């Protein structure tokens, strides 16, 4: 439920003797952890709400000059002047111009000219600064149990539903625990801070289209800026970043302004991840968060039920999850209540023994009229099986073939795991994390690396690194020497971490 | 300005898409393959320039191919 | 007069025994044709003129997507299909979602989303193609003699002045001949097809401001453009470079256009000369138009007259335009009528040998009143020297002082014709010749070279101009061969080639 | 659109200035000088790609000119 048909699950089982697991909760990603005993609850982040941006500067992307104005002097006369030069809402530029006998002048040679125009803006873009106490981070839990088709993305109405809760996790509050009832309640030991890096972020604003540029590049922009929250007539700094004076070659100097450059702003960010807004607050639906799930009181609900008597039927003939498991849901014609479904997996159905786990932890039947429909999730084995529900004579069938071999599996995995450490780097190594000496201290030598990967080269774009990755990989494969390990795993380093983008 | 800095240096790397993806592979290679195309005579000046300045048939090829990258972009 | 103050003049003496003399007119620059025996005229080229353009393409640089729509089908149920699909004026685009059991499907796995939206452009630039039978070059010409101060730049009235006349040269009639009264008839046989090599230009109209655009360049816009003179609703190939699909990551699919390319188009000619445009007819000023002046009824008015009696005064005391020459400015005091000037300039005054020689030929004065001003032009000797105009002893005199030397001179020249021949190339063995074995065989080798170098490097900026031109000089200065001037020539040719702008 | 290509290769050459011809020489070298200014591990990285390609000494300077022109442009 809520992660059953995301295409980027990750199951997290296995906890330190049932106390508790870290997750890495990303957007767009779903986590599904499954304990020894406990129910199987599905964890999702949703939106990152930034709240309180106080803007920075203001670049001005596409202005207009008013009234124009020039002024020339005699050669050997000083030069130039103009009333409105010493004002600070007019670019000016001071050039030499020939003069002669023609010009009404009485000396040949340089003249002086200087040209005043008025820079009137007309659209800017503002950014704004992130600061980390403004994170509020939105996750969404949803166990699996008393739950059919019609709960997974529905969203309408959690807090009456025993099995959907939301958290909304600020570093002022980090750890919260939410209440699902006859559940538990499932706790979380957030890091709200150390997500993406809010402390180089800004929040660019051009026409009413938001984005998250880094604070490097938001300093480097060459268009004029002014100072900060100024609605009135600012003062823009280096004008001349958006005029053009040019002279012809004679007592003459025209000053055109480039156009808008919000073409050419829009092609230069290409590499900033687009956010929204929805008032004051700016909703990011990208980034991720580290989690630790203290388990200790999400408790099984129906362990003490009785088994259910008969009368179950297939609606919605299962499905495979673009991971092996099967989603299956069933119907129960009965009126005992609050029973438990018999659901299991058998190799020929002489024996029945068990073959598969189960993803979703003790299944049980709660409405009580007649027709109550359920909604299972199995994890069968390779190779072809049976889906057996029921008990008895009266116990439907369902032939499943589950395609791979657990070859496959572990490639699935190994490639997994790779897209992970390539995406969330670091923190990578606090996935499924119980605490050890490899968990923990490959965490350490795995920082060591990035920090001096990300300061080293650290600045290549996709294009770029595959150039320097095949240049360093062929310096590799010459060169025989102690370093050669050294250029290929900075070739390795170097194509896997773009090129699998 | 002129001088705009580009943030592909600096891209937030998460899960999700960044501002223009799809345009950023097929980009560098267009500027340089219609660069070559439009002047193609230059192709053997850098050949020229690598075969005298590499020594070994491997540093030529380096020679050519970052002097056949140097060219279409202006440094 | 009409070029006297211009910084950029060039004088052309001598002739093929008094027959003709080839000049090569720029835009901005004036040539002054001394001849033997024969009044010194001002050649000037002030307006190109095309006319009747057709335009080819027209790029969209500003666009606009209004209502969008999607379609989505569950997996293994085909693809999406909408029906504004088939629609010539829908972007669209086709990807996979993700779909399961809560998005109302029932099937697990990779649906299929096509997102259409209506593309309506607001702004465009057209590209107008130029055929060299629509250029009209416009020459204006002007003869030293009875002409003061008000007469140089003064355009009102030349047809009724005996000494100002404009001559409009098109490759329909490429020789014209100009009449000035009483002086003769200046015979012009142009070239009006080779100048700017207007085969490979366009003329660009982006928000009424005209480029100059090369055919190459502007076939290699990336923007959605369409064919021809369409005012209505044209049909926008290649749509899909101003559009942007985005999908999130679940079965979402958003399509923003990127904002106005004007300013990014602004800062990406860069190299385009800027024209203007009086309606239908587009009015460069920047070229070179390569002119031959058949002088042989140039006749010199006024050598029958005679010499002044006495009372010449100074007004606007000498002045020195910027090359060494003298524009002096006197006021004959009498009623001779039409008589002669008797100027000269002179070392020390008892012997009054003459030093310099005249720029004028033959000034003369034909005002008949009592105060007729008139306008000289001398070129003194290098060093302190007098100015003696009138005979016997009412004669005024005034001292002058030409700061230089001739070796100065000849290094100036030098200059000046490098800059010559780094701007014009070719043409620039065209500019005072009368024909020879050096003048017809050094330009065609410098063709062969030009040729061969215009199509070898030909495509670089100035930077790596600069950038390749050190390069070359330290192959050249190491790696000691015959190949050594090779490539030091190829350092001279490509510093001085840009290096000189 | 994110591909425009530049016009001053086709400089046209007259005497008045082309289109944007004062903002033409510190075009360039702005675009490297903020990039080695952001990035300067990339120095070292690229003297020693430099030393560990050119065998001569007058060979890897170039070398390494060359990758700190190719870098900040990416192409």
């Amino acid at each position: 439920i809520r992660c059953i048909g995301v295409s980027n699950r990750d199951f997290v089982e296995g906890m330190s003797g049932g106390t508790w697991v870290d997750v890495v909760l990303e957007h767009g990603g779903c986590v599904t952890v499954m304990a020894q005993d406990k129910p199987t609850v599905d964890i999702e982040l949703v939106t990152t709400t930034v709240s309180n941006m106080a803007e920075v500067r203001s670049y001005c992307y596409e202005a207009s000059i008013s009234d124009m104005a020039s002024d020339s002097r005699c050669p050997t006369q000083g030069e130039a002047y103009l009333d409105k030069q010493s004002d600070t809402q007019y670019v000016c530029k001071r050039t030499l111009v020939d003069r002669g006998w023609g010009n009404g002048c009485g000396l040949f040679g340089k003249g002086s000219l200087v040209t005043c125009a008025k820079f009137a803006c007309s659209k800017k873009m503002t950014g704004k600064s992130i600061q980390p106490e403004n994170l509020e981070y939105r996750i969404m839990l949803s166990v699996h149990g008393s739950q059919h088709s019609g709960m997974i993305v529905n969203d309408t109405g959690y807090e009456t539903d025993e099995n959907r809760a939301k958290v909304e996790v600020t570093p002022n509050s980090p750890r919260a625990e939410a209440t699902l009832g006859g559940f538990g309640s499932l706790g979380l030991d957030c890091e709200p801070r150390t997500g993406l890096d809010f402390s180089d972020l800004y929040y660019l604003t051009m026409n009413n289209k938001h984005w998250l540029v880094h604070k490097e590049w938001f300093h480097d922009i060459p268009l004029p800026w002014h100072a900060g929250a100024d609605t009135g007539t600012p003062h823009w700094n280096n004008k001349e970043a958006l005029v053009e004076f040019k002279d012809a070659h004679a007592k003459r100097q025209t000053v055109v302004v480039l156009g808008s450059q919000e073409g050419a702003v829009h092609t230069a960010l290409a590499g900033a991840l687009e956010a929204e807004m929805d008032g004051a607050k700016g909703k990011l639906f990208s980034g991720h968060l580290k989690c630790r799930l203290k388990m200790d009181k999400l408790r099984l609900k129906g362990v003490s039920y009785s088994l259910c008597t008969a009368a179950f039927t297939f609606t919605k003939i299962p499905a495979e999850t673009l991971h092996g498991t099967v989603t299956v849901e069933v119907q129960y014609a009965g009126t005992d209540g609050p029973c438990k479904i018999p659901v299991q997996m058998a190799v020929d159905m002489q024996t029945l023994t068990p073959v598969g786990r189960l993803i979703t932890a003790n299944p049980v039947i709660t409405e009580s009229t007649e027709n109550s429909k359920m909604m299972l999730e199995l994890d069968p084995p390779f190779g072809d099986s049976y889906i057996v529900i029921g008990v008895g004579d009266k116990k439907i069938t369902h032939h499943w073939h589950r395609s791979g071999s657990t070859i496959g599996k572990a490639f699935e995995a190994t490639v997994r795991g790779a897209k992970r450490m390539a995406v969330l780097g670091d923190t990578a190594w606090d996935f499924g994390s119980v605490g050890g000496v490899f968990n923990s201290l490959g965490k350490g030598i795995h920082q060591i690396f990035g920090a001096a990967f990300k300061s080293l080269f650290g600045g290549m774009s996709w294009f770029s690194q595959i150039l320097i990755g095949t240049l360093l990989v062929w310096l590799g494969l010459n060169t025989k020497n102690g370093s050669i390990s050294l250029t290929c795993l900075a070739l390795g380093g170097v194509m896997i971490f773009l090129s699998t983008a | 300005a002129v001088t705009l800095p580009s943030h592909s240096t600096r891209k937030l790397q998460t899960r999700s898409q960044t501002w223009l993806e799809s345009r950023e592979y097929t980009k560098h290679l267009i500027k340089v393959e219609n660069w070559i195309f439009r002047n193609p005579g230059f192709t053997l000046v850098a050949v020229a320039i690598a075969w005298l300045l590499g020594s070994s048939t491997s540093q030529k090829v380096i020679y050519l191919v970052m002097i056949l990258l140097i060219a279409p972009a202006y440094s």
